[PDB]
């Protein structure tokens, strides 16, 4: 992306798939690393990593990245940490459902559901 | 105009001419009629709104001319059609009833009841 | 035992050919127990 | 509960009496030769008469009663430690000229 | 402005927006970004406050935003973990009250001795989840004087900002306040608990005094509310209190709660400002004022 | 422990929400009925009503209230209680016919001395005539209504489909029908037994439109009452909610900790 | 349904749906009160409660517990009794009867011990 | 079939069934009992895949059950603890996830190159009480895509087997099920879903059109019971669930559902045996095909 | 009670038990409304909403805090105000009466106040 970005100038958009895989995936290596873990499992260095990922990714004066991620909440406990992090970081969430959908709604978006910041 | 009323029933709630068995015998009340109060007896009834007729067997009740020339006729339960073979059988058993056992003079207005049904 | 008992016996009665429905025979059946109080004390649950 | 049995109304009136039965006044103990007849009334149903707000006062008269007239009584139930037919028959018609304080 | 643990995006739109109302010149910004490093994080506040020492020992005052100290909460945890020094109560380090409460004491207002320093603490806590129980916001509530717990409900039933004052105490608060904001003011707090109480026990029979109390109560947190980034003048703000108290907003319809406060102030300015520089030099109400705004107020509710 | 006494509450909990949305659905299929047949009823009423009217038929007392043997149908229970108790201040020394017994139970409370007639077996049916009848005959035999030449009766008024005022309304005894002014504008035999028929057919017809009020005010605050209800329980729902996912988290990190300090040992 | 035959299996089958029947209507019995609950389910939850206290049974080794005497009934007798319950031929017998004791010719003779 | 941490009793019984369905002729049963070793146990899932492998590249086609995965959980654990490897969430290693997406991916449906030699799986996985918020379920379901979700009360209740489909899905789906059967259950999923969200209703006055859902679903549900260890053909599958979605079966008395199911298929195999092969050949159900059944259907529900 | 008056500690008990009953009463009053409690129930929840607003005592140091001047009770006063808050003597009330004040005078006085 960032070879996009800053060496085509362009503005791209980069997906990524489950940011509690990611986040997952950066728990287990702490604990590999033999590191004491953190609050319900997840890394020590937990928001330091995702503060990386998610600070690499911004409008620069070149061009900007531009990311969804996919929040799979797990227990769908938006008090748990993995989700608590994604939160911070997160401009807007865009909140699809099945209920919508089963309207016969397409897009899947649930409006009301859905919550920006960038709408001000 | 007639209002011919019942708790469950609506039947008659314009009507020309009507024809009720009462306490003074028979009646039939005929567009403007004096303003009465008559408890109907147990009937058999015939109301009649131009030539046509619509016949009804009637629990008895009361009667009232209203000066207004609303003939409220309230009574508990009605057609003709649906009270009249079965019946006569067991009014039978009632008059029989009536020898055995208030009770006797319920018995009796069943078999006022079977004259009645006998008269249908 | 009152005019309106005598209406009562007759609708009773009109519920009685056999082209009958099932509100017809519920407004004719009811169960009930008047308990006929007194001054706290009661005379029992007597059916009405 | 829509509804409530008459049956467990006299559980109910009888279960809430046995709880203030129950109730035994801190750094005070009592002897189990008084504990024999008070029991006795409670299971034997005399106290479910007897309005739920007054039955310590009830305890409190009912050993002072038995303490007065059935001493006699209250030194067989130490003595022997178990009731025979007669000591309970006793013991029952006490309890029962008691029902009326 | 302290900025920690914050999308280093999201603060440059913050100076930005601070360089738009001009306000950088008269304050500094430190920041210690999310990106930046956890042991930066760490020393981020003790620095900060560090600054706000040079200005309080000059005598002069000043005021220091810790914006967030949960986030050196996750900070100080990283750093002990790493230093694997036994994980304390919800992974946050056992000397975590520690590290809090020496940063928090470090502010305060000095004596004439020192030249009446002041250095005006607003430690902002991100209450995770909305536990208000939380180990680390428990911790420091006991530190802070005074709490000004925000409430999610009104946030989105309405109120941007949505201000609760439930749950939002200040130990000291009421003597640092001009005379007038005393006076206007008086008892609303109180009042606002009333309004608590009754709209608790609202949703059932309403007597009329209750009744009277709902309106007034209704009507005045209609009247609390206000939009980011509109600020109100201090002698401005003491009409206003004194016409919902002296209970004119039972005279106003809630619908036009609004147009009543704009247009109200607009009457004051144009009737006679002369009242409101009093207010602004006095500071405190004399007979007179009170009359004359009971006079004015009454004046701006005919029309 | 703490998490799974949280978590049966919070079972309990859904239990009575989801009980509280059945009853709530069902009480809103019952008042469908309950309120068509008050409609036809109301109608007769009227009928009889007119003739009392024009009639204008004026007027120990009686008092007969009711109020069904089932409870959990909102306030109509205590709101008639009270209502009853303000016309008993108007005559110490009333008759109070109760019909069903959760009106019974907290009139035998303020005077337990008034309590004469009692009827059971009402609130499990939607009103009928035949109950009405066998009642009226009763109240005429047993209570001797007419010698008592007030006779007064307490329903509940379904005033809005979301409201309910106790009511009452005074049933007109043969006294007052013989002495009515304008019943000399209408006209029967003075042979006729109409004054003693006339009262007993409008204690009847009035009373059976009176339980009808009465039933369906009461249908309509049960549905009321459990919506109410699904409500609260919703609210309890999230209460508990959070406490079980802050409860579960607790757990999760107090283990682990304990894990910990043994492999570092 | 093999290894204990056809008749044993659906025997149990019949008690445990009766008794998973209870339980779950215990619930509704609790805050709405049996009433509106179906004469089928009268039915079901009366030889539930039967049911319930027709597995009491003595021990004699609780004679330290209960002092009753215990009882011990031979497994095909236990099937044929319990089948009896299900069919609902002691239906009239008071809950009570069925109450700590034996097989069904107990519960019947209890039945006419209690009636004394 | 991969038996792990079973009795060794249990597996004989497994081997016994097997032996008495005859079976064991393209069964194979890779055994770790519960008196086998961790590492065996480690392995063994593993090792069962590596057996599959040969069968899948063969392009031949295969299932294996991984039976079950929770106690593949424990071995690990014991493993890691024992070599002193760093504890992890509910004291399961902290790679278990790593081990357990190893093992479900090797699962495979082969590109058309490869000849496409399926190897499907169906692992199992035993919930301590329900909690599909412990850890080693949490990871699984993740890496599955699909569940049955079998449900206890259900069990208890009758239905067996016991599958809560409320809880069970298949992301799968329409890539499998016959072209036939898809037709006759797309009417069976939805009245399905109304009978879940009428199941509230047991109580007083119960709508037509609720008592209409309430008679199809419970008829429904009976039907979908089944007798373990006998299983039945795909022509056999179609006529039932015609039947259902016809509301064939609403008329027919609860008791007889049973005797219905049994008697409609052998009136089926008298009547037309034809039809039900015809069925079966084709696969997809031809309007001609659904005709002649649908008299079928009517003709065995008038007796 | 030796210790402290026998009376005392029977005031003592009867509060702790009336808010005791309060307590558990707060399910069914959140669960369901107020008038589907007992009528019994009813008034001892009145009582106990009472007297847990008569508890609340201003103080003279939190004085400037509350707004209200702080109150101190004599215990021999407090024991008066305690029995015949038990015995409803001056319960017809508000609640708000009982509210931030101090003995049972301040509480008949504050019922002026706001009667008016």
């Amino acid at each position: 992306a960032e070879y996009f970005r800053d060496e085509e100038g362009q503005d791209v958009l980069l997906f990524i798939d489950n940011i509690f895989r990611f986040t997952q995936a950066g728990s287990e290596v702490s604990a590999l690393l033999g590191r004491i873990p953190s609050a319900v499992g997840y890394q020590p260095t937990l928001a330091t990593d995702m503060g990386l990922l998610q600070e690499r990714i911004t409008t620069t004066k070149k061009g900007s990245v531009t990311s969804v991620q996919a929040v799979y909440v797990p227990a769908d406990d938006l008090t748990d940490p993995a989700p608590a992090t994604t939160f911070a970081h997160l401009d807007a969430t865009t909140v699809l459902s099945r209920g919508i959908s089963e309207l016969g709604i397409y897009p899947a978006v649930d409006p009301l559901d859905s919550k920006s910041r960038l709408l001000d | 105009k007639l209002q011919f009323a019942l708790p469950h029933e609506t039947l008659y709630s314009e009507v020309t001419q009507v024809n009720l068995p009462a306490k003074s015998g028979r009646i039939g009340v005929l567009a403007n009629h004096v303003p009465t109060v008559e408890q109907l007896l147990p009937g058999v009834v015939e109301v009649m709104e131009g030539s046509n007729s619509k016949k009804f067997f009637i629990s008895g009740g009361f009667a009232t001319v209203q000066p207004d020339s609303q003939l409220c006729v309230t009574a508990i339960e009605a057609p003709l059609e649906s009270f009249s073979e079965n019946i006569k059988n067991l009014l039978a058993e009632a008059k029989k009833n009536v020898s055995s056992s208030r009770e006797a003079a319920e018995a009796a207005i069943q078999v006022e009841v079977l004259e009645n049904l006998q008269s249908v | 035992i009152s005019y309106a008992a005598y209406l009562n016996v007759a609708a009773q009665a009109i519920r009685s050919t056999e082209l009958q429905t099932a509100s017809v025979l519920n407004r004719s059946q009811t169960d009930a127990f008047y308990t006929q109080y007194k001054n706290a004390s009661e005379p029992t649950p007597i059916t009405k | 509960g829509s509804d409530l049995d008459a049956s467990t109304k006299q559980t109910l009136v009888r279960g809430e009496r046995l709880t203030q039965l129950l109730k035994q006044n801190q750094y005070s103990p009592l002897a189990t030769e008084e504990q024999v007849p008070l029991i006795y009334a409670g299971v034997n149903g005399h106290l479910d008469g007897i309005e739920l707000s007054r039955i310590g006062e009830f305890e409190s008269s009912f050993l002072s009663y038995l303490k007065s007239n059935h001493n006699e009584l209250l030194t067989e139930i130490r003595e022997k430690g178990e009731l025979s037919k007669e000591l309970l028959a006793s013991l029952k018609s006490a309890t029962e000229s008691f029902v009326a304080t | 402005y302290v900025a920690v643990g914050q999308k280093r995006s999201t603060v440059a739109q913050l100076v930005q927006t601070l360089e738009q109302h001009d306000a950088m010149k008269y304050s500094i910004i430190v920041a210690a970004t999310a990106s930046e490093a956890a042991p930066l994080q760490y020393l981020a506040p003790f620095t900060a406050a560090s600054i706000g020492e040079w200005f309080r020992d000059n005598g002069k005052h000043a005021l220091i935003v810790y914006d967030d100290l949960s986030k050196q909460a996750v900070a100080y945890r990283q750093l002990s973990l790493l230093l694997r020094r036994p994980p304390g109560r919800e992974a946050y380090p056992g000397d975590v009250f520690y590290l809090h409460s020496r940063l928090l004491e470090r502010a305060a207002k000095l004596s004439e001795k020192e030249g009446s320093g002041s250095l005006t603490a607003l430690p902002v806590i991100e209450t995770q989840g909305g536990d208000v129980s939380a180990y680390i916001p428990t911790n420091v509530i006991s530190i802070t004087d005074g709490q000004i717990f925000l409430e999610a409900e009104l946030f989105y039933k309405g109120i941007r900002p949505a201000i609760n004052v439930g749950l939002s105490v200040s130990r000291v608060g009421s003597a640092a306040q001009v005379k007038a904001l005393k006076q206007v003011a008086g008892s609303l707090k109180l009042f606002l608990a009333q309004y608590r109480e009754v709209a608790a026990f609202a949703q059932s029979d309403l007597d009329a005094s209750t009744k009277q109390t709902l309106v007034r109560g209704e009507r005045l947190t209609q009247l609390l509310k206000q939009n980011q980034y509109s600020p109100l003048a201090t002698e401005e703000q003491v009409p206003l209190i004194y016409a919902g108290v002296n209970g004119h907003l039972d005279g106003i319809e809630l619908s036009r709660i609004g147009e009543f406060e704009s247009s109200f102030l607009s009457y004051l300015k144009s009737n006679h400002n002369e009242l409101l520089t009093e207010i602004r030099e006095k500071g405190e109400l004399s007979k007179e004022l009170l009359a004359s705004l009971k006079s004015a107020t009454e004046s701006f509710v005919a029309t | 422990a703490t998490l799974k006494e949280v978590e049966m509450r919070l079972k309990s909990i859904k239990n009575i929400e989801k009980i509280t949305k059945t009853m709530k659905i069902v009480a809103s299929t019952r008042l469908s009925k309950a309120e068509k047949a008050k409609i036809s009823a109301k109608k007769m009423d009227e009928a009889e009503q007119l003739f009392y009217k024009n009639a204008e038929t004026k007027n120990k007392e009686l008092i007969v209230a009711i109020t069904s043997d089932k409870g959990l149908c909102g306030s109509i229970h205590s709101q008639l209680a009270k209502a009853v108790r303000r016309h008993l201040n108007d005559q110490p020394n009333a008759d109070i016919v109760t019909i069903g017994d959760k009106i019974k139970m907290q009139l035998l409370r303020t005077h337990p001395n008034n309590i004469k007639l009692s009827i059971n077996g009402i609130g499990k049916d939607a009103p009928t005539f035949q109950e009405s009848a066998l009642i009226a005959d009763k109240l005429l035999s047993v209570m001797k209504a007419g010698t008592y030449p007030k006779i007064s009766i307490f329903y509940n008024d379904p005033v809005s489909s979301l409201s309910f005022e106790p009511s009452e309304k005074p049933i007109f005894n043969a006294k007052t029908i013989e002495q009515s002014p304008s019943f000399g504008k209408f006209e029967i035999d003075t042979d006729a037994n109409v004054p003693r028929d006339l009262f007993e057919y409008t204690l009847a017809n009035q009373m059976l439109t009176a339980m009808a009020q009465g039933y369906a005010a009461e249908i309509s605050a049960r549905r009321n009452a459990m919506d109410n209800a699904s409500k609260n329980a919703g609210d309890m729902i999230n209460r508990y909610s959070i406490l079980y996912n802050r409860t579960r988290q607790a757990v999760i990190t107090n283990e682990l900790v304990d894990i910990i300090t043994g492999a570092s040992s | 349904a093999a290894v204990v035959g056809q008749e044993h299996y659906d025997v149990a089958s019949k008690v445990q749906e009766t008794l998973q029947t209870y339980k779950s209507l215990q619930d509704i019995i609790a805050i709405l009160g049996m009433d509106e609950l179906s004469e089928q389910d009268k039915l079901t939850v009366e030889r539930a409660r039967k049911i319930q206290r027709f597995l009491s049974q003595p021990f004699a080794v609780a004679e330290v517990f209960t002092g009753i005497p215990g009882k011990l009934v031979r497994l095909k007798d236990t099937v044929a009794s319990f089948k009896a319950v299900l069919e609902g031929k002691y239906d009239n017998i008071p809950e009570h009867a069925f109450y700590m004791v034996g097989g069904i010719e107990d519960v019947v003779a209890k039945a006419e011990k209690l009636a004394a």
